[PDB]
């Protein structure tokens, strides 16, 4: 309420001069002196000045100690402003940038932490001190503590902090919690970033690394499907669209995940969309491998692996294999979901006609042996896929539900409903045809 | 013509948009009372071949007396939230109108509409502007209200014991009522409300605090255990005003001394009996 | 809130009518002018200037108070022992000045139906302010002005409440600064601090026994 | 009025129980929440004359 | 003009009035229940060109005369007393005038003002902001001047009463203008409103009484349960004011309903200070004042005193016919005053 202006910038250069001089105890009694007459005063400026000036001299003097106890007594001095406060750890923030020794930097970051805690006027700072920190216990071997104490900050609740510093924060949890082998927190994790944000402006390379986290996410206990999706996303990424290794690698792993993923309508309409795409033409193999598991008839587990053995799992030169089916034991672990899934299709594919079938015909023609393909069955018909009664004592298949009498006179009369309006079209269309025929 | 059952003026709560914002989580606690207004408002609700068995007559309706503060309308806001049946809310003080043949005319038509819903729970929070006993018969006004009264009290005999529709009032002073509404066939269940014990004081702390920050510092035993007979109400003013200052202050954590001050704010002790007695 | 009047069929608005209040209230209006000088009244000779400078100087010379920077006083009481001139003074100003005058009694403002007593006096002052500026003579103000107390006996608690209205009427959210009051009372140790307070009742004037020379001057 | 309460909260006990019989069991819970109360109210009605 | 308002005026002539009422029920799609003002109900038809949807069953709704036909819906009701209520004048007295009052300002603020531009960092915190603060303290402090700085800087709306002006003659009236009033509130979100003199309505609810005290224990009962009942009244604020918080209903002064409970007291020595020099300073002064005097000479003043301290010094400086207030005018004026002093009587009450 009263100026201190002018008596602040005379003294501070006196105190540097004295400072830099050896007089480090007199400057900082009289900046002391100063700032609680400002502060009593209530001039936020003239304190901030005098806060950075002490903590600029101290960090010049190797004063570790002085400096450290310096920052504690000014954050807690009273009635102690908070922009003071704010831009005195701004500069300490700076100043933790610029030192290198290990326990220097450890013990200034730990100061800066405490007088750092649970502040808004200071809270983005303490959201990038927390991610130095990780950093440094994350190079030094450590995984464990470095995952607790980037989790322990809460990045969306933070209103001023901008968004794009938000999702990075955010990002580098999900790396480290991916790190530390575990799935759970990530998947809670995930949800709070927003992927609707990843249009705006330029969300490219943090974009990318979010789908990149994800598809490691959903690979470990299988999600073919989201991982299709998130492939899709990538592929729609500019970036990897312009260049064409880029988006050639996202289109095969697209189609092939799609390819291995649980039949359903979600699955039926995500490849029909798929299917229509005018660039698909430069993957030769890979389109022949989305029409075949789009066309209605058996095909042979035989003939896909003699044709397409090769392009998927060996790779090609001229056309780059992909991690999907490559020999780490996740790539044993797709092929048999390969396999799983061509023998679920030929199931499918035989159950929508077929209305009976021998237990050995059915095994003859998806290539297993009686008990096999009988366990198959069973598995399918207990998870709700598809219906079908085996007749373990006649070896017949029956894909026939019950017809109650009640739904054999209600398709009896939707027959009679469809021949009265094929009847009436009938006299429209000869009505037309008359008019036009007739008349001369 | 004749119109549908009920044309009616005392809207009931749309159970959409009006329905209140209390889960029966929200409350901390409160499990013996919980117990009874819902053990008295379901439990004649479900069964009823246990409840002629021991000849005891099923509960009509419940009293809710408690101390001023003690969650009294809490509970029925959350047996308002949850419950299917249809929900009709008034205030005793609604039912006095200026014209003569209104009040009872209220009263017969709100318990019509209850009646028309079978499942239907009719809350008159405040009966004490109606049920005084003492009445001065000399004035017309004091009249009203005894007809008013009155006309409860015919309301409630009217049931055939077969009809889903119950009512639930709370009053801060029981003893005020008349025993007319008291006598059996009518208002069946007291329910106690009583100021917090350590317990239940515990439990409403950590129920209450529960959506904080709340710094791990905090150690509520403390404040629990503070001989002082503080009332659900100030329970959670202690935990507000202890975040007004963190606000204050400019934080969003809470330390044990903002909760000290917060406890010092809203608890001040009576004056000192000077201590020449003792 | 306003008065007008509408045809007896098609209800249409016709027509702006005067302001309605009740009948007590208009009664309370000076019309007579009484006409006693300021000669008749001796032996009290400060506190007549004390209250004609409080409530009628103000009126007519309102620019000196503007040129000092200073809201003239609100409120004048006038106390003393029985017989002691009170009622004489007023009726004195009243006489001489010219703003409207309104009369009263303390036990004309207590009403058996509850909200009664308030109403009279908030359409009252409300008369009051409209009939430019005024002054209020409220005499027995003792009426009405007794302190408030716990007990459990009733009846007494409408006389507080018409009382709290006089008190936030005086002195008040929406300030008023047109109508002048004054009052009379011969107890002044049963009135409530609210109402002797230094905003409401600023002035409060004396009226002793008359001394040798007073009762010289009566006679 | 006491002996009267302890009929009504003991079947009502036994209803909870989910039976059709009272106990001896749940009488003695009744009449010790009732008595309870009893004194409860007694001893409020003293703290309201203290 | 003359022929144009003469024109307007004949055509004015030939119109009906429509009644007013409220539509209770739409039975089929032409046909709705109407409850007339007056209380006759009735089954009317409804104009084809209307958004039927916008009759619920509550919406007012004008009918013609003769054929009864709804014809216009409008917005709820606004009584003339609520209009009354919500547009006094509270002069333009600023936090400035206020002298002495620095904690007690900071908390009325932070209880009424805070939530209403800044309700993030009560999201953060994790509370729901407090709602109504009572003050309570000796006359002539600054109660009602707060409230007036209140309403004036503020931009919310405000509502100003007195509760000694609730009060009718007519049965069950008093508590409808208390719901009308808090339903208006709800309507106009965010509203502020100050009751003055709580003490008028809020006593103590006796067991033994007459019809009168009756009558406002309902009317109180009312309001209690407008504050905290069944229906969360989320964006209104609250403010009593009362020289007598002891007498008040327990279930009043409970921290749900009234959440803070300032005080407000006489001036300490700074205080006087300030508020001597606030009400000072647009006076014509000659020579030197040492507030220091006064204030020594002051002892259990109250605002509304120092404030009668500087007319008094005006009135003596105009008594002397000068043109100015010189020191030894203050002198006389603070001494008189301090003697009209000994008919107060000097005491404070507390909230137990
Ligand atoms: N067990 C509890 N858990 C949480 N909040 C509680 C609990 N008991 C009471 N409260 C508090 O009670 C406040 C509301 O009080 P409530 O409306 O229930 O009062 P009441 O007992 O009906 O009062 P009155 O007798 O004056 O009508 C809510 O703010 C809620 O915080
Ligand atoms: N100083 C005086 N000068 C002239 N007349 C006086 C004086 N004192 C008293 N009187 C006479 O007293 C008579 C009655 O006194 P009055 O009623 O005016 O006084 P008051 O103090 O207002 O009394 P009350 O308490 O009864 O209202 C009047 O006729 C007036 O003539
Ligand atoms: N702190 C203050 N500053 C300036 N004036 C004050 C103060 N306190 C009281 N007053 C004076 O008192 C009057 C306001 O009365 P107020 O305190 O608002 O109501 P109450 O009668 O309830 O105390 C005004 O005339 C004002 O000048
Ligand atoms: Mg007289």
């Amino acid at each position: 309420e009263v100026d201190y202006s002018a008596t602040v910038d005379q003294r501070l250069p006196e105190c540097a001069k004295l400072a830099k001089e050896g007089r480090l105890q007199e400057v900082i009694e009289t900046l002391l002196s100063l700032e609680k007459q400002t502060r009593t005063a209530s001039d936020m400026v003239s304190t901030s000045r005098i806060l950075v000036a002490v903590v600029k001299m101290c960090y010049e003097a190797k004063e570790w100690d002085l400096l450290n106890e310096n920052i504690m007594l000014l954050s807690k001095r009273r009635s102690q402003l908070k922009q003071a406060v704010a831009k005195m750890v701004q500069q300490c923030c700076t100043y933790v940038e610029e030192i290198t020794d290990l326990p220097i930097k450890l013990r200034l970051i730990d100061t800066l932490r405490m007088v750092t805690e649970g502040k808004i006027y200071v809270e983005i700072e303490r959201a990038r001190l927390t991610k130095t920190l990780a950093t440094i216990k994350e190079q030094n071997g450590d995984v464990k503590e470095a995952a607790s104490i980037l989790q322990e900050l809460q990045v969306e609740t933070y209103g001023s902090m901008e968004k794009k510093e938000r999702v990075e924060f955010i990002l580098e949890q999900m790396r480290l919690c991916l790190a530390v082998k575990d799935y759970i927190r990530t998947q809670i994790i995930s949800k709070k970033i927003n992927t609707k944000f990843f249009q705006e402006e330029n969300t490219e390379k943090l974009k990318l690394k979010y789908y990149n986290l994800m598809i490691q996410l959903d690979q470990h206990e299988g999600s073919y499907l989201s991982i299709c999706k998130h492939y899709r996303a990538i592929y729609d990424t500019p970036c990897i669209q312009a260049e064409s290794e880029k988006w050639q690698q996202a289109l095969k792993s697209v189609v092939l995940y799609v390819i291995l993923a649980p039949f359903d309508n979600e699955q039926s309409d995500l490849v029909h969309r798929i299917s229509g795409d005018k660039k698909l033409e430069e993957i030769p193999k890979y389109k022949d491998l989305l029409k075949l598991f789009t066309t209605m008839e058996l095909m042979r587990w035989s003939t896909l692996v003699e044709d397409y053995g090769m392009e998927l799992r060996k790779g090609s030169l001229e056309s780059p294999a992909t991690d999907v089916f490559g020999s780490t034991e996740e790539g044993e672990k797709r092929w048999k979901d390969l396999k799983n899934r061509v023998v679920e299709h030929n199931i499918r594919i035989m159950a929508k006609y077929y209305t009976r079938i021998t237990m050995k015909r059915m095994a003859q023609l998806l290539d297993l042996s009686v008990d096999e393909s009988e366990a198959f069955l069973s598995n399918l018909v207990v998870n709700k896929t598809i219906f079908a009664k085996v007749d373990r004592l006649a070896g017949i298949i029956n894909f026939q539900r019950p017809k109650d009498p009640n739904n054999l006179l209600n398709d009896w009369s939707q027959k009679l409903n469809s021949l009265m309006s094929l009847v009436n079209k009938t006299t429209h269309l000869i009505a037309k045809e008359e008019m036009i025929h007739n008349l001369q | 013509d004749v119109l549908p059952p009920e044309a009616d003026s005392s809207i009931m709560m749309l159970t959409s948009d009006q329905k209140p914002d209390v889960m029966y989580a929200d409350i901390g606690g409160m499990d013996i009372q919980k117990q009874e207004v819902r053990e008295a408002v379901e439990l004649p609700l479900t069964h009823f071949e246990l409840y002629k068995q021991i000849g005891i007559d099923p509960p009509r309706g419940v009293l809710m007396y408690g101390p001023p503060g003690c969650g009294k309308t809490m509970l029925a806001k959350a047996v308002a939230h949850h419950t299917t049946a249809a929900f009709i809310r008034v205030v005793g003080s609604e039912f006095v109108q200026k014209y003569l043949g209104e009040g009872p005319r209220m009263v017969r038509d709100v318990f019509r509409l209850a009646k028309e819903n079978a499942p239907a729970i009719i809350f008159i929070d405040e009966i004490d502007a109606i049920a005084t006993k003492r009445f001065d018969a000399q004035t017309g006004a004091d009249r009203e209200v005894q007809r008013i009264l009155l006309e409860l009290l015919n309301q409630m005999d009217g049931f055939d014991q077969n009809v889903n529709v119950k009512v639930i009032m709370a009053t801060n002073r029981a003893d005020t009522l008349d025993p007319a509404l008291l006598r059996p066939g009518r208002l069946d269940r007291k329910i106690e409300f009583p100021l917090p014990d350590r317990r239940q004081k515990r439990l409403i702390f950590s129920t209450i605090t529960s959506k904080m920050n709340l710094s791990e510092e905090v150690d509520l035993e403390d404040y629990v255990a503070r001989p002082d007979k503080i009332s659900g109400a100030d329970i959670n003013s202690i935990c507000q005003e202890s975040g007004m200052l963190a606000v204050r202050e400019n934080r969003y954590i809470v330390l044990a001394k903002d909760f000290e001050k917060a406890y010092k704010t809203v608890i001040k002790k009576d004056e000192q009996e000077h201590e020449f007695y003792k | 809130g306003d008065l007008v009047g509408v045809n007896k069929d098609s209800y249409l608005i016709l027509e702006t009518l005067p302001t309605e209040y009740d009948s007590r209230v208009k009664a309370m209006e000076v019309d007579e002018r009484p006409t006693e000088q300021y000669s008749d009244i001796g032996g009290l000779d400060k506190q007549i200037q004390e209250l004609v400078e409080a409530i009628v100087l103000p009126m007519n010379h309102k620019e000196k108070f503007e040129n000092l920077g200073i809201q003239p006083p609100k409120g004048v009481l006038m106390y003393g022992p029985p017989g002691t001139g009170k009622t004489l003074l007023a009726r004195a100003c009243a006489a001489q000045t010219k703003a409207t005058f309104l009369k009263l009694a303390g036990p004309q403002l207590v009403q058996m139906f509850i909200g009664d007593g308030a109403k009279l006096v908030r359409d009252a002052f409300a008369l009051a302010k409209e009939k430019a500026p005024s002054i209020i003579f409220i005499d027995e103000l003792d009426a009405i002005g007794t302190k408030r107390f716990d007990s459990e006996k009733a009846g007494d608690r409408e006389v507080q409440r018409t009382m709290l209205e006089l008190l936030n009427q005086l002195d008040g959210f929406q300030p008023n600064t047109q109508v002048k009051v004054i009052a009379a009372t011969n107890r002044v140790d049963i009135l409530d601090p609210a109402l002797l307070r230094s905003g409401r009742l600023d002035r409060k004037i004396e009226f002793p026994m008359p001394n040798e020379e007073a009762r010289a001057r009566i006679m | 009025a006491e002996v009267k309460g302890v009929c009504t909260e003991a079947g009502m006990y036994a209803l909870r129980e989910r039976r059709v019989h009272v106990t001896q069991e749940d009488f003695e819970m009744a009449v010790a929440k009732v008595m309870q109360k009893d004194s409860e109210k007694n001893m409020s009605i003293k703290k309201l004359w203290k | 003009k003359q022929y144009e308002k003469s024109e307007n005026d004949l055509k004015a002539l030939q119109s009906v009035g429509q009644i007013v009422g409220e539509v209770l029920k739409q039975l089929t799609e032409e046909k709705f229940i109407v409850k007339a003002t007056n209380g006759p109900r009735y089954v009317v038809g409804c104009r084809r060109q209307l958004d039927k949807s916008k009759l619920k069953p509550g919406t007012r709704v004008a009918l013609d005369m003769t054929t009864l036909t709804i014809m216009r819906y409008l917005p709820r009701e606004v009584d003339p007393l609520v209009y009354n209520m919500s547009h006094e004048d509270p002069g333009n007295v600023s936090y400035s005038e206020i002298g002495g009052l620095s904690e007690q300002i900071r908390e009325l603020r932070e209880v009424i003002e805070l939530p209403l531009t800044n309700p993030e960092l009560f999201q953060r915190v994790g509370i729901i902001p407090p709602k109504g603060c009572l003050l309570y303290g000796p006359p002539g402090t600054g109660k009602t001047l707060l409230a007036r700085a209140v309403a004036s800087q503020l931009d919310c709306n405000f509502l100003k009463v007195v509760s000694s002006s609730i009060v009718d003659k007519y049965i069950g009236e008093s508590a409808r203008l208390i719901r009308e009033m808090f339903n208006y509130a709800r309507d106009h979100q965010p509203c502020i409103i100050f009751m003055d003199e709580i003490d008028a309505i809020g006593g103590r609810r006796f067991s033994e009484g007459t019809s009168a005290d009756r009558e406002i224990q309902r009317t109180l009962m009312e309001l209690l349960n407008q504050m905290d009942g069944f229906d969360t009244l989320h964006r209104v604020k609250m403010i009593m004011a009362t020289n007598r918080p002891d007498t008040l209903d327990p279930a009043l002064l409970r921290p749900g309903r009234l959440d803070r409970k300032i005080h407000i007291d006489l001036p300490n020595e700074q205080a006087r200070l300030d508020i001597l020099k606030i009400h000072a300073g647009p006076i014509t002064k000659h020579g030197e004042i040492d507030y220091e005097a006064i204030v020594k000479l002051s002892d259990g003043f109250n605002g509304a005193d120092l404030r009668n301290v500087c007319t008094e010094a005006g009135m003596f400086a105009i008594r002397a016919d000068h043109d100015f207030v010189v020191q030894e005018d203050f002198m006389k004026a603070v001494r008189k005053v301090a003697d009209s002093k000994k008919l107060e009587s000097k005491l404070d009450y507390k909230p137990v």
